[PDB]
């Protein structure tokens, strides 16, 4: 609850339907790479997993992020996908 | 001039906390390190702060 | 302003002599407003006791060489013409240029346009006529032959262009149907009138002394032919004599470089970069008198006349110096704000325009 | 508001120790114009290496404001090490009166 | 300035080390560039190169001693001292940092423009690892202990900043590499909890617990 | 042969070593005259000397080069074109390094390389001369001389070929000048090499602007006169046709923006051709797909031309390229700004994707902030990464602080102080602080300002003030106000502020404007009389609105704005009272190249007690001069002042303490001076409108406007009914106003303004003033 105009705070890398549905299992993690561009975030803690987080808080409120997270098996392999299209608060 | 401060050899540096590594829990790793290491190379001989003759050697 | 104005050519101070031969104005008339601070080629020019005279803004007069009253006056121009390149006559037709590429051919009993056409831009050479072609030289390099008796063009000749020219005055002359022409670029060529093609051409400077300056080598002379000699003479180049078929040079003088020469008797007269006058053989250039005593008082082409050599100043003195030895023989009254054009070589008779467009006859 | 001034400078001996200096300066915020002449000389008692900055000068002032005022003048100048420095004495031809001043102005 | 008489050179070198022993650097200076103007090839141009070099570092001078020093480490590669030559560059960068704020010394300037701290850092450990005998060493080792500490407080400004701001992206990129370029020191175990927070504000909440695990075993 | 060793002599500037290590042969080397030779050319590549003798008498070589002074210091003559650092500059470039060997060959070539360089720079018939003189131990020092006349001077430019245009129209869309006016002898008349071509780009979009697709300047060329004064410019022309605009295509890798790009590449058919349209339209392309985090797109439109139609078919080929991160900000020369301070005003994100025009208007943002002599962005594709960048901002932080003291002297007066400590970007933290202060003979002023930009990042401003006067009406008062500012839009902002203020008045003539005031505090001082002293201390809520849209610069062309302050006193203040302001300016174009503009403008006040108190007359309205209604002298709208008889005037009489003085009438003053009103309304109607003494090359610099401008201030609870005798300033129908005519310029640091106008209804003691003059409003 404030009026104050804010600029249009954006952050990660940009997600669309048209995007995302590119993805499928068993892609090597330069194909996925090609398909959305570099992970803007990854999993540094020893593990391949990866945070294609896209999240925009425009205007002066209002806020809006999609989380899609890749995990690898080694040799980066894609094993396993979640999307969460909504930011679930 | 403004650095006269550092330029008369403050010693201040000498303060600083030492470097104190972290640990990694179970099941888990710290990012892999990079370039910015201090070698532990180190010399008793050596003086530090103003007790080290910086002035320039006797016959360059 | 904060430039004050300097003055760094330190002109030489006015050599003087007792009026011997007593120069005065047979007759003055002004032919409009003059030619003023733009650097130009128009000079009056005579055809059987007709005068013809002509203004940058585009007034075209003609006058009697006797008494100076005008015969007729047209005005050339649209509802300035910038009108350069200066008068020429043959015949019946007067050709005039312009600054604005045209040409102009009038009828010297009215002044009537009898035709008038382009040229591919400036005009700012004079008009060379002969047997039945206008051969003009332009700014771009180009050279075109005129029908006389129609303005069409016959043909087209191009002629090489530096980055920064000097004047591409460079008139033509005309020798056994070949036209000798100079250049922009230091090259002389000579070209077969009827139909255009090239016979030879021949480089006469030096180059590399500067990126610019020492390299401006505008031959913007009008060469001159006689008993099959060419001469040829060019802004930092050399004097050089040439066959007018050959183009090898005979051989090259640094003794002068850059404008208007003439010759008579075998005797080259000659005008330098720094205004000193001299006489040379044909036999190879070499001093035969040297009168360098009037250096930057910016001169003009030298006319031979009743055996001096007349030659107005910046200012408006008319020197004359004696055809045998350089020594000063008279000094004219100052007219008006100077001369910057040729004095005409006609018989009898001599007429210079002054920078204010004031035509004088001379006389003794 | 808005100010503009220009300054000429022309030396009168040619080690240019005595030069001779012109200055006028106009305003507008009322509105003001200044005229000024100022003849400049070696100092009294310090050698070169001093009046390399030490400087010592005589002048005249006309200005009017839109009053008319004028005032004749000896300065002194110095860049001292905390900054540029200006005294000043005058004794006006025109009208209480700014017999003395001083004046310390830097950018730090 | 003035410059004394010069046709023996010893004697200009004497007195101006004598300035330079009174602690007069900008008189020091002055007949030091004079000597070098005077003679640059003489015998004397490599021990008046050092001294001129420690005359513009004392005089602060700072980058003039930085042109004087790469021109003899160029000229000289090889020089039997030239390890103090690598640790002047490595004094002058870091006192370039070191810089009063307007004048005002003590204000904590660690969050002011790095790249001089970071040079310094390069030169010093390049001498460290290069030159291990020499006796510079040790204090190299404590100014490269200070300067990766001041380093990582400038990455905890700007991911503080960027929790101020919100961009939460920022943040947890920011102290990802404080954690791989400046994992052993205080301000890295400081930013720990942003990053902590910006995995809960974006709910990444696995990560959150990660870096709460971190904090946990290795809280002080 | 075979040489054993070699001999040297002198080794002034090169030791034997490094003489030996340079040269092909050395020492135990099988050597003959040839390699002798080659050692010359050896100790010529050196570059010290060239004379050489050589003796071979044994098993050894001996030789040795004539000395002479060679190295050399370089000084210069008066030079007054090119400036020191140029000419310095120049010739170390050329190969006369400081301190370096120097032979006469080389002042030959250092001679003309400057020569060159001065006819570059279009010094024409310049000369270089240049000497050398001996120094002990080999040195030299080299005095260069140059004569230099009147720079030159362009005769003409002569466009030929030109068809539909006049050369003089197309030479005043040049930047050079082959006349200037007397009018405007400040102009300039010098060659450039490089302006010339500037400006041949400048005619070529004239043409192409007015559609000439085929035009081509088939030549273009410089002479120069024999006398060097003078350069002549001549420039070919052809146009070929003029064409018709067909409909657009657009093709290539749209990434899906086919809608948003199509209807951006809308014309109408038959729209004729221009230049500049097609080039913003490509730039809106790329432009918008920036916008999307394409940072770098390629685009570029190839136009087929119907040479028998007329028309031309512009296709635009367009690849929006990939996405592109910033992975880093950086900020490089920042030594004394928090880096907060630059981040906090930018508004690219980091970890996000790269708007092309984010960071460009964030670059702006940090000029605007003007800490900062220049800045100037970079961005840096990151190795082994397609997708991400580095940008970076190099700055100069300029020196923002400031300090100023002055001391005074004098005779008939005392002592005088001045000081004045500022400083914008305070030890670095972005803060702003100022501390002001004046003590007179006879005042005394002093202040204390301290704002914080961001009071919270969202830019929140948080302001402070202090402040103190006195004087010897006798007045002193003294305060401090904070203000909390911040944005609402882009256009429209709004700021509010606490603030308290105590004052003393005294020794204040008796007057009706100000007695029915005191009377309502419960001050009741008597009438004949100047002991009058009164104290209060007002506590204030300030606030304050504003709209700027007016999407101009100097002069404004269509767009409104408004502006809104107020107070209220907090109760529990020793007075109390509110008011409130409206300014409003309107800009109406008629006619939609915005050539005619109507123009209104307003202001409005009102303000009262509160409880039955009055507001303070000090707080009071005035109307008059150009800032308000122009015609009238500034303040002198409002009611008059009505003065009580009153002895001991200002402590003597002096015999000047006009009407009503001690030796004065026995009756009111009704002064011509003017008190403020407690309430306001002005009005203007401004016709802007040029006039025929103009040039489209300046018909933008100078604006002329007439006007209809309506005043009136009023004292809404002025008693009539006691001083019936009187003008009755509690009436608004005294509407009073003028008309007239106004010039405005704008020479680039301000506007500055002329007006006349005629008060042609007034009333009574309207200092009327026909001719005003202002800057900058």
């Amino acid at each position: 609850e404030r009026v104050v105009y804010r600029p249009d705070i954006n952050q990660g890398n940009y997600l669309t339907a048209n995007d995302v549905s590119k993805i499928r299992v068993g892609m090597t993690q330069q194909q996925v790479a090609y398909a959305l561009g570099t992970p803007l975030m990854s999993d540094p803690f020893g593990t391949n997993t990866w945070f294609y987080v896209f999240r925009q808080q425009p205007g002066h409120e209002g806020v809006t992020q999609q989380t899609l997270t890749l995990t690898f098996n080694s040799s980066g392999v894609l094993t396993n996908i979640d999307n969460k299209p909504a930011l679930s608060g | 001039s403004r650095y006269k401060r550092q330029v008369s050899g403050d010693e201040a540096y000498l303060e600083a906390a030492p470097l104190a590594e972290l640990h990694a829990p179970a099941g888990m790793i710290l990012p892999v390190t990079s370039g910015d290491y201090a070698i532990p190379v180190t010399n008793g001989s050596g003086a530090v702060g103003k007790a080290l003759d910086i002035r320039p050697p006797a016959q360059p | 302003l904060f430039n004050s104005e300097e003055d760094v050519v330190k002109m030489s101070p006015l050599p003087t002599v007792e009026n011997q031969f007593t120069p005065t104005t047979a007759w003055s008339t002004s032919v409009g407003s003059g030619i003023g601070n733009f650097y130009s080629n128009l000079h009056p020019a005579l055809a059987d006791n007709v005068v013809y005279a002509a203004d940058r803004a585009g007034l075209v007069k003609a006058l009697n060489a006797d008494d100076g009253k005008e015969i007729w006056s047209v005005s050339l121009a649209e509802k300035p013409a910038l009108l350069s390149g200066g008068v020429t006559v043959s015949g019946g037709h007067v050709y005039i240029g312009s600054e604005k590429a045209q040409v102009y051919a009038l009828n010297t009993s009215d002044g009537t346009v009898a035709w008038q056409t382009k040229v591919a831009g400036e005009a700012l050479s004079r008009p060379v006529v002969s047997d039945g072609l206008v051969l003009i030289h332009t700014s771009n390099g180009q050279l075109q032959a005129l029908n006389e008796a129609d303005g069409a063009v016959k043909w087209t000749v191009n002629l090489d262009m530096p980055s920064l020219s000097l004047r591409g005055e460079s008139a033509p002359t005309t020798a056994f149907g070949a036209a000798v022409v100079g250049g922009d670029n230091g090259r002389v060529s000579a070209v077969l009138m009827e139909q255009g093609q090239m016979i030879w051409q021949q480089r006469i400077s030096q180059a590399t002394g500067s990126t610019e300056i020492d390299r401006l080598s505008d031959v913007d002379t009008t060469p001159v032919v006689v008993n099959g000699v060419v001469f040829a003479l060019a802004y930092n180049g050399n004097l050089t004599a040439l066959d007018l078929r050959s183009g090898q040079i005979m051989w090259k003088r640094e003794l002068g470089s850059v404008n208007d020469f003439i010759v008579d008797g075998n005797r080259i007269y000659l005008v330098d970069q720094n205004d000193r006058v001299m006489a040379l053989t044909i036999d190879g250039g070499v001093t035969l008198w040297t009168q360098s005593d009037l250096l930057h008082r910016l001169l003009t082409s030298p006319v031979l006349y009743n055996g001096n050599l007349v030659v107005g100043d910046s200012e408006g003195y008319l020197h004359w110096i004696n055809v045998e030895d350089g020594r000063f023989v008279a000094q004219q009254k100052v007219d008006s704000s100077g001369f910057q054009t040729e004095p005409v070589a006609a018989d009898g008779k001599l007429l210079i325009q002054a920078k204010d467009g004031t035509v004088y006859s001379i006389t003794r | 508001k808005v100010t503009l001034d220009t300054a000429t400078y022309v030396p009168i001996d040619d080690d240019h120790k005595w030069v001779v200096l012109g200055r006028t300066r106009w305003g507008y915020g009322n509105a003001m114009a200044v005229a000024s002449l100022e003849f400049i000389t070696p100092t009294p008692f310090i050698s070169d290496k001093y009046a390399n900055s030490v400087r010592t000068s005589f002048f005249w002032d006309m200005g009017t404001v839109w009053n008319i005022r004028m005032s004749a003048g000896i300065a002194l100048q110095w860049m001292s090490p905390l900054g540029p420095l200006v005294f000043s004495y005058a004794q006006p031809f025109k009208k209480k009166a700014e017999q003395f001043q001083f004046n310390i102005g830097k950018t730090w | 300035k003035e410059e004394v008489p010069d046709n023996p050179p010893n004697e200009i070198y004497a007195t101006a080390q004598q300035k330079l022993q009174d602690g007069n650097w900008r008189q020091a200076i002055t007949q030091l560039e004079a000597l070098d103007n005077r003679y640059p090839f003489g015998p004397y141009s490599q021990q008046v190169q050092l001294d001129l070099i420690y005359a513009y570092y004392k005089n602060a001078d700072l980058p003039l001693a930085q042109a004087a020093i790469d021109r003899f480490i160029r000229l000289n590669p090889t020089h039997p001292n030239i390890d103090y030559v690598m640790y002047m560059r490595g004094l002058t960068n870091m006192a370039l940092d070191d810089s009063a704020l307007q004048g005002f010394f003590g204000v904590d300037r660690s969050d002011r423009d790095p790249q001089h701290a970071r040079a310094a850092f390069s030169d010093f450990s390049k001498l460290v690892r290069g030159y291990p005998n020499s006796q510079y060493t040790t204090d190299a080792t404590k100014r490269l202990v200070f300067l990766k500490d001041r380093l990582a407080k400038y990455e905890y400004s700007v991911a503080e900043y960027y929790t101020e701001r919100g961009a939460w992206v920022a943040v947890v990129n920011r102290v990802e590499g404080m954690l791989r370029d400046y994992p052993d020191t205080q301000a890295t175990r400081d930013a720990l909890p942003l990053m902590e927070n910006a995995y809960r504000q974006m709910q990444m909440n696995a990560q959150a617990e990660k870096v709460a695990k971190i904090i946990a075993a290795n809280s002080s | 042969f075979v040489v054993k060793d070699i001999h040297f002599e002198g080794l002034q500037r090169v030791a034997v070593g490094a003489a030996l290590l340079s040269m092909p042969v050395r020492t135990g080397d099988t050597v003959n005259d040839e390699d002798i030779s080659n050692t010359i050319r050896a100790l010529f590549a050196t570059g010290n000397f060239e004379d050489v003798r050589v003796l071979r008498d044994g098993d050894t070589l001996l030789v040795q080069v004539k000395e002479r002074p060679t190295i050399a210091s370089i000084t210069f003559s008066g030079n007054k074109s090119v400036k020191d650092d140029m000419l310095k500059q120049n010739l170390e470039a050329s190969g006369v390094r400081v301190g370096e060997s120097l032979d006469r060959t080389t002042i030959a070539d250092i001679e003309k390389g400057l020569e060159d360089f001065y006819y570059s720079v279009g010094k024409y018939s310049a000369s270089v001369k240049a000497v050398v003189t001996p120094l002990p131990r080999n040195r030299v020092d080299l005095k260069l001389v140059f004569q230099e006349g009147v720079s030159a001077e362009i005769q003409q430019i002569n466009i030929v070929g030109n068809h539909a245009f006049t050369t003089d129209e197309l030479i005043s869309h040049f930047q050079l000048r082959d006349e200037v006016p007397w009018w405007n002898v400040v102009g300039d008349r010098k060659y450039q090499k490089q302006k010339l071509a500037g400006d041949l780009e400048t005619l070529r979009s004239y043409y192409l602007d007015r559609g000439y697709a085929r035009f081509n300047i088939d030549s273009t060329q410089v002479s120069l006169t024999p006398d060097k004064k003078g350069i002549y410019v001549t420039v070919n022309i052809t146009e070929g046709d003029q064409y018709k605009l067909s409909g657009v295509e657009v093709s290539g890798n749209l990434a899906g923006h086919s809608a948003e790009i199509e209807q951006l590449t809308k014309i109408e058919p038959g729209e004729l051709y221009n230049g500049t349209k097609v080039t913003k339209m490509e730039d809106d392309i790329k432009k918008l797909l920036g916008r999307y985090g394409y940072a770098y797109p390629r685009v570029q439109s190839m136009p087929e031309i119907n040479d028998a139609d007329k028309t031309v078919k512009l296709r635009v080929n367009v690849d929006a390229g990939n996405r592109f991160y910033v992975r880093k900000i950086r900020f490089e020369g920042n030594d004394t700004s928090k880096d907060a301070v630059l981040r906090r005003e930018m508004r690219q994100m980091e970890g996000a994707w790269l708007g092309s025009d984010l960071v460009d208007q964030g670059k702006e943002r940090l000029n605007r902030l003007g800490f900062f002599e220049t800045v100037d962005t970079d961005t840096q594709r990151v190795p082994g990464s397609p997708d991400q960048v580095d940008v970076v901002y190099k700055v100069k932080e300029r020196n923002t602080g400031s300090f100023n003291f002055g001391i005074g002297y004098g005779t008939e007066s005392g002592v005088s102080f001045q000081a004045g400590v500022q400083q914008d970007n305070w030890l670095g933290t972005g803060y702003a602080v100022g501390i002001n202060g004046t003590k007179n003979d006879y005042q005394t002023y002093a202040e204390l300002s301290v704002t914080n930009p961001y009071f919270t990042v969202d830019g929140v401003s948080l302001g402070g003030r202090l402040f103190y006067n006195d004087f010897q009406y006798t007045n002193k008062s003294y305060g401090t106000c904070v203000t909390l500012g911040f944005p609402i839009n882009e256009y429209n902002s709004l700021r509010a502020g606490l603030g308290y203020v105590h004052n003393s008045l005294s020794n204040m003539q008796p007057q009706v404007a100000m007695w029915r005031y005191l009377y309502s505090m419960g001050e009741h001082p008597s009438t004949s009389d100047q002991d009058n002293s009164f104290k209060t201390d007002d506590f204030t809520f300030n606030y304050g609105w504003t709209y700027n849209k007016l999407d101009r610069g100097y002069f404004p062309t269509d767009g409104s704005r408004v502006n809104l302050t107020g107070k209220v006193t907090i109760p529990g203040s020793d007075n109390e009272y509110y008011k409130v302001t409206l300014d409003t300016a309107t800009y109406v174009p008629i006619d939609d190249d915005h050539k005619w503009v109507v123009l209104g403008r307003t202001r409005w006040g009102y303000g009262d007690g509160l409880g039955g108190k009055e507001m303070p007359f000090y707080e009071n309205f005035y109307a008059g001069g150009s800032s308000t209604v122009r015609g009238f002298q500034s303040n002198t709208i409002g009611p008059k002042a009505v003065y009580f008889p009153h002895q001991a005037s200002n402590y003597d009489p002096d015999y000047d303490y006009e009407c009503a003085t001690q030796d004065g009438a026995k009756d009111l003053c009704k002064s011509d001076d003017a008190v403020g009103g407690n309430a306001m309304a002005v009005a203007s109607l401004e016709f802007i409108t040029p006039t025929p003494f103009i040039s489209d090359k300046y018909a933008n610099s100078v604006r002329t406007s007439f006007f209809w401008d309506m005043g009136t201030v009023w004292d809404t609870n002025w008693d009539s009914s006691q001083y019936s005798g009187y003008p009755d300033y509690s009436d608004p129908s005294n509407i009073r106003m003028s008309a007239g005519i106004a010039l405005q310029w704008m020479s680039p640091l301000g506007p500055l303004v002329f007006s006349y106008a005629q008060p042609f209804k007034k009333y009574d003691g309207d200092k009327a003033e026909q001719f005003q003059f202002n800057i900058g409003k």
